């Protein structure tokens, strides 16, 4: 890992080009080069390369993964002066608090919202139950009502948690490992409605992030569920869109998992002081955050002074309203195993491989024990191997 | 020819100078699969110029050359999203003759199928638009032409490859080929004609047969229910007979093992009752299946997918056919002389199969133990005698045979 440089990793759906602008300004004043990269499977790649002493100088991700990173000794302690800590909201400082120690700099609050096409759908629905009727009315013009990423549980979880589903119960001022609400009556009811949309052919089980984004941004589907990072591509497209509150399931609000984008410093980095100056004096300023927000919107930024310039944005207001009706993600190391189990459960329930009760039952056991059922059936291995044997021509 | 220069010719260039620019780029990069990140935006600009004319419609003069440039650029992840639009995928499907909506140039068809294979393989958006466009309908039909078709081997192979990619990646297309299009009957016919009873399968027929097997695996691995009718049973039995021929057949180019593996994997999806054709004493097929499995026991990282299908097939043959059960018992579990050496020690077949009974993978444990169990005629003390109690305990516990 090079010294005298700063290598930064941030997810590919974020403003990595905007972050490169902040690195240019950093090189202009100090003469230090800054490289921004967005590798695939970033949340898995960083543990494997940082545990060996490599990886980036600074790692960007939502706060939920940073506890497992800190528990493995992968993150260095950050030392923001009390004068700097007051420039950011305290609630975002909470999200990067692991064992009473600050492990990452918070950047911005994220939450899913209902994005809709004002031309195809001037009055967006307020409940999930009317979406089947709405998709019926929209199929008459070659369009559909709703499409969103069904390959990541983050996007399904708002419907799951609405009626009572939860991750780890917060009690006695702590998350307890063994209280998991993945297979209760509410999470079963939410996942069942999701599966019933797919059986009734209002949504396709194979829809991923890029398929959903492509459909909405080309005016094919009237609604999509996504976060602040997705507004730029909809701006660039010919779609006239609004960002509103998520629909209500069973008369209750959808509860999205609120994430706080955070920048962690690598323990193996020999530039822990340059990383501090870049994140405090360049990124977490009005100039640094605007450069990134101009690329892909961040949401409600942690820096007080610049959140004031964005708060009137009706899209930020809808992001916060959904954030208020949701739950701040835990950052316990068990979160990594929690997402792995719920990802398998959503896919299996949607694809019809398991029932709703089966998929959530297996996810509860794995999430309650911080274990990963790395199974894969024989027929699934054969297809994945036949696919892997196919190359380009 | 650099990407920026070739893109310049397409914009401000005469007909004869834009074709040479593409002609030279196709020569320099006909085998380019890695791309320099420096000229990334140059290639994306060139790719958007190629797609604009493709969406408008290419004149028949410059069609093979235009598609080859698109096929080369489709190998790059950065230029990928430029080619994955409805109009673009509709143009490629029309030029390939598989659009649902003019004579066909066989070179244009070949290049269009290759383009479609690249985009479908690489892009979920392309997979989604290909499902919407219903390409599988005309694809299966042309594949179903069989001896009625003078289509070249290349076109027939890339139809199957595109058929494999759609059915592997898209479950809606996979179910559409199985249910609406009756793909099992369609591909069983296509398999029957690709095989001809030659004692050696030529290289071309070997490629298409194995694609047919992999497509058949995609549409049968989780769609065939336990109880079928006699039409499906006669259909699956007939398909099983062709798989019996593959198991007994040799393939040119040292690909006989690759063909057998796909044949065995597809056998593992058929209804268990349809495996009787493997026997119609006469244990030539079982002997080949047994040594097929015996050679697969060396796989470590991919042991599961290598031995579970054939073991499951051997287990069902032994369970329903007494001469097969007894023949396999004589081959796998010969009568013991000295009962001192532990079953899980040694390099004999019985020793390799016993060690799998305590494998880490629960599928390998069940499949290996079930095999030796039925060879012991489901007798608990006979099962313990040959495999040892500690190794036998897993199966006996799962089946509630302790009491
Ligand atoms: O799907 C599970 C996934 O959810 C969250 O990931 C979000 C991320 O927070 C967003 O900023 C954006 O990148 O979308 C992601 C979902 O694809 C968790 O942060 C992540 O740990 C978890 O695996």
């Amino acid at each position: 890992i090079e010294e005298g440089k700063l290598v930064i990793w941030i997810n590919g759906d974020k403003g990595y080009n905007g972050l490169a602008e902040v690195g240019k300004k950093f090189e202009k004043d100090t003469g230090i080069k800054v490289t921004v990269e967005h590798p695939d499977k970033l949340e898995e790649k960083f543990p494997q390369v940082a545990a060996t002493g490599d990886g980036p100088d600074i790692i960007f991700w939502a706060h939920d993964r940073f506890g497992g990173y800190a528990q493995s000794g992968l993150l260095a302690e950050i030392t923001p002066a009390a004068a700097f800590q007051d420039k950011l909201y305290p609630f975002t400082w909470d999200a990067v608090r692991y064992n009473g120690k600050l492990i990452a700099y918070p950047i911005a609050v994220e939450a899913l919202s209902l994005i809709y096409n004002k031309d195809l759908l001037p009055n967006p629905p307020k409940t999930w139950e009317e979406i089947p009727a709405l998709d019926k009315e929209l199929k008459a013009k070659g369009k559909s009502a709703l499409m969103f990423n069904l390959q990541e549980p983050y996007f399904t979880w708002p419907l799951i948690a609405a009626d009572g589903g939860y991750a780890f119960k917060y009690a006695a001022g702590k998350y307890d490992i063994k209280d998991v609400g993945v297979d209760n009556a509410g999470a079963k009811a939410g996942l069942t409605f999701l599966v019933d949309l797919i059986k009734n052919k209002h949504m396709n089980a194979d829809t991923d992030y890029s398929i959903a984004e492509h459909a909405f941004n080309h005016g094919e589907t009237a609604m999509t569920i996504n976060g602040p990072w997705a507004w730029s591509n909809i701006d660039t497209s010919a779609v006239n869109y609004g960002v509103t509150v998520l629909p209500t399931f069973k008369g209750q609000p959808s509860k999205p998992f609120v994430g706080v984008l955070s920048a962690g410093i690598n323990a193996a980095s020999p530039n822990k002081e340059l990383a501090k100056e870049f994140l405090e004096n360049y990124l977490l300023t009005d100039e640094g955050l605007e450069a990134v927000n101009k690329d892909k919107p961040l949401g409600a930024v942690a820096l007080k002074s610049y959140e004031e310039e964005l708060a009137k944005d009706p899209r930020i207001a809808a992001t916060m309203e959904n954030a208020q009706k949701g739950e701040i993600m835990p950052n316990i190391p068990q979160m990594s195993a929690f997402w792995y189990a719920v990802r398998t459960a959503v896919i299996n329930a949607a694809s019809g491989r398991q029932t709703v009760d089966e998929a959530l039952k297996d996810a509860q056991t794995a999430a309650a024990h911080n274990v990963k059922f790395v199974f894969d059936a024989v027929t699934d291995i054969i297809i994945k191997e036949n696919l892997k044997d196919c190359g380009l021509f | 020819m650099e990407p920026r220069a070739v893109a310049d010719a397409l914009e401000t260039g005469e007909e004869d100078v834009v074709m040479e620019a593409l002609r030279a780029y196709n020569r320099e990069n006909s085998q380019s699969f890695t791309f320099d990140d420096a000229q990334q935006e140059d290639r994306k600009r060139l790719a958007k110029l190629l797609v604009s004319v493709l969406e408008q419609g290419l004149p028949p003069s410059r069609r093979v050359i235009w598609l080859q440039s698109i096929r080369i650029l489709s190998r790059d992840r950065s230029c990928l999203d430029s080619f994955t639009s409805r109009r673009s995928l509709q143009a490629l499907a029309c030029y390939a003759g598989i659009s649902a909506s003019e004579p066909l140039n066989m070179d244009v068809v070949l290049e269009s199928l290759k383009c479609l294979c690249n985009l479908v393989l690489s892009s979920p958006v392309a997979q989604a638009l290909a499902a919407e466009a219903g390409l599988v309908v005309r694809l299966a039909e042309r594949v179903g032409l069989c001896r009625q078709s003078s289509f070249p081997h290349d076109v027939q192979f890339f139809d199957l490859r595109l058929l494999f990619l759609l059915t592997a990646l898209r479950t809606d297309v996979r179910q559409q080929l199985f249910q609406e299009l009756q793909g099992v009957r369609l591909l069983t016919r296509a398999l029957e004609l690709t095989l001809g009873h030659p004692e050696l399968l030529p290289p071309q027929e070997t490629e298409r047969a194995m694609e047919i097997l992999k497509v058949l695996f995609n549409i049968t691995f989780d769609s065939i229910k336990r109880e079928v009718d006699e039409e499906d049973a006669a259909l699956y039995r007939h398909l099983g007979t062709l798989l019996r021929h593959c198991v007994m057949l040799a393939a040119a180019g040292d690909r006989t093992e690759e063909l057998h593996g796909h044949a065995v994997n597809l056998l593992g999806n058929l209804p268990v009752k349809c495996l009787d054709v493997l026997l119609t004493v006469n244990m030539d097929v079982i002997r080949v299946l047994l040594s097929f499995m015996e050679k697969r026991l060396h796989q470590t990282h991919r042991l599961k997918e290598s031995v579970a299908p054939v073991l499951s097939v051997l287990t069902e043959c032994a369970r329903m056919h007494r001469p097969a059960r007894k023949f396999l018992k004589a081959q796998v579990l010969p009568p013991l002389r000295d009962v001192r050496t532990r079953p899980e020690v040694g390099e004999l077949l019985r020793n390799k199969l016993v060690r799998l009974m305590t494998h880490l993978d629960t599928d390998v444990k069940r499949v290996a133990a079930e095999f030796l169990f039925v060879l012991c005629s489901e007798s608990v003390p006979r099962f313990i005698k040959y495999t040892g109690y500690g190794n036998a305990a897993g199966l006996l516990a799962a089946r509630g045979l302790m009491a």
